[PDB]
């Protein structure tokens, strides 16, 4: 091996698991926001948002959610939307086509949502490449570094990082900040918070 | 009013070298008292690192230029690293003294040479080469370090660490944290108010291997915690100024080591200064995602840095 020159350094689980699979991700909203928070500082926030936003269109009643499909569009897929994403030109198509038709657009969004998946997939890495390189408290994980396995324990923790995001939210315009806003407030609200 | 000015970097970059010279140029300077303070450090620094070289030579299987040194090799195999004193990295000097002839004999030792020419396989800092050469002047019984020796003397750096000075009526605040992966989850508590971030690279480290985890590429480790404080919105007020340290190290290096070997993409004269630095210049202004100040530095070289904060504070203060 060879011995090293300072032999008195600290390198100082569970964790790395959850922040792997947006599944598992989804189910713990303090880790959540904490990507959140990752997103929103080093990256474009449009595919997060986009498909939290999609996830509560398509576990919505198709009775109240014509108003929600409505805002997706305007806010991600409009020509001039504020947080376009990038999706195949054939689905943002057929998506536009059922949704003037007032036809059921479910399907065609849920693969919007999977191809919109590949670059959330990247920025999920990203991050974790941030934490291997020891950068996760900067972007607010010191609050994880107390909580036990309890659902409302969590979410309660979810809602006090939630409300210190506006400090990031502020360095955005208007224009952008307030579709953001309403995006996030969407999923954590139908997810407890 | 005040401006605040964050040392950044991975370790060994030249944060705390450069915080030195702060207190040296701007600053009281180090008395003889202060220097003196340094002493046991620099004791330990040869002692461990020639721990360091022997264990070196054996492991690589180096032939030793005279097999009676092993004698020598095992002395120092024996001090213990691990005892109180030996592990706060100081050495007392009684101590230093039944080891130097030891030490000087290993040094003079050809398989011992060419350990320390092949420390990019280990891990092992340039200042040990430094203090090896400079043996005669650390033996004598009343030792005091000079100026220089402090600026080389190294120690991990563990928290966060503060010193203030002024220049012309001007207030200044300097942080320093330390750059090893462990260390870095203290960063988060130095933004706050921060006027402007240094961030030091050792433009030398191309071809070494992180102590952390001697597997990936120190500069690609760089590269990536620039791509991440650059890119953070939350600094987008904070004026970041990149120094491309250790310049006399890589211009002795790109002699002996090709870059080319390590980065690919690098398409000029490995044996080429300028043709390397331009080289490490483009790949960090690679990381943003949409003005990229920046100093080629030498630590370590008083005069250098004089000139270079001039630069640095006319920059500060006109953003
Ligand atoms: N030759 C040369 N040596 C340098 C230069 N800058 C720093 N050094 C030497 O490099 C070694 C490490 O530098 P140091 O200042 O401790 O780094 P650091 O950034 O503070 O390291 P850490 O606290 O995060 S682990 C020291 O021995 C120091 O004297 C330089 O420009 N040239
Ligand atoms: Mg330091």
């Amino acid at each position: 091996l060879i011995i090293g020159p300072e032999e008195d350094y600290d390198p100082g689980n569970e964790s790395d698991i959850i922040f792997q699979d947006l599944e598992k991700l989804k189910s713990h909203p303090a880790y959540l926001v904490v990507f959140l928070r990752y997103i929103l500082s080093q990256a474009d926030p449009g595919p997060l948002l986009f498909y939290l936003c999609s996830e509560v269109y398509q576990q919505t009643n198709p009775k109240d959610s014509r108003s929600l499909g409505k805002d997706i569009w305007n806010i991600f897929l409009e020509k001039n939307a504020p947080l376009r994403v990038k999706i195949p030109e054939m689905l943002q198509a057929e998506i536009d086509l059922r949704l003037r038709n007032n036809e059921d657009p479910r399907n065609v969004l849920c693969e919007a949502q999977e191809a919109v998946m590949l670059e959330i997939q990247e920025q999920i890495n990203d991050y974790r490449s941030k934490r291997t390189l020891g950068l996760g408290s900067l972007y607010g994980e010191n609050d994880l570094l107390g909580l036990d396995g309890d659902p409302l324990r969590e979410r309660q923790m979810a809602e006090k990082q939630l409300a210190a995001l506006g400090d990031i939210l502020s360095k955005y315009e208007e224009d952008r900040s307030a579709p953001m806003d309403f995006a996030v407030n969407t999923f954590m609200s139908h997810a407890g918070i | 009013r005040l401006v605040k000015i964050l040392l950044l970097g991975a370790g060994e970059s030249g944060k705390s070298t450069f915080l030195k010279q702060m207190r040296i140029i701007h600053g009281q300077d180090f008395d003889q008292r202060a220097r003196e303070e340094f002493r046991p450090t620099i004791y330990s620094n040869v002692i461990k690192g020639m721990r360091v070289l022997v264990d070196a030579r054996e492991k690589l299987h180096i032939p030793w230029g005279d097999n009676k040194n092993q004698l020598h090799g095992d002395k120092l195999m024996a001090f213990d690293t691990r005892a109180p004193m030996a592990a706060q990295g100081m050495v007392e000097t009684r101590v230093f003294l039944q080891y130097l002839p030891a030490i000087r004999a290993l040094w003079e030792d050809s398989g011992i040479q060419n350990a320390y020419d092949r420390r990019r396989e280990f891990q092992l800092g340039e200042s040990v080469k430094y203090f090896l050469d400079n043996l005669d002047k650390l033996g004598v019984p009343d030792y005091i370090p000079s100026q220089q020796d402090i600026l080389l003397a190294r120690r991990p750096t563990k928290g966060i660490h503060e010193y203030d000075f002024e220049i012309k009526n001007v207030p200044f605040k300097m942080v320093d944290v330390g750059g090893q992966r462990s260390e870095r989850k203290r960063w988060f508590e130095c933004f706050d108010s921060v006027t402007s971030i240094l961030f030091l690279v050792s433009s030398s480290e191309f071809d070494q291997v992180l102590m952390e985890d001697r597997q990936t590429n120190r500069l690609t480790e760089s590269l990536n915690i620039f791509e991440t404080i650059v890119n953070n919105r939350v600094f987008s007020n904070v004026s970041i100024i990149l120094f491309l340290n250790k310049t006399d190290l890589l211009e002795e290096k790109v002699q002996v080591v090709s870059i080319k070997d390590y980065f690919l993409e690098f398409e000029g004269d490995p044996h080429c200064l300028r043709d390397v630095q331009k080289f490490l210049v483009e790949c960090f202004r690679g990381k943003r995602r949409d003005p990229l100040y920046h100093h080629f530095t030498t630590a370590i070289n008083t005069e250098n840095i004089r000139l270079v904060f001039r630069d640095v504070k006319d920059t500060i203060l006109h953003d």
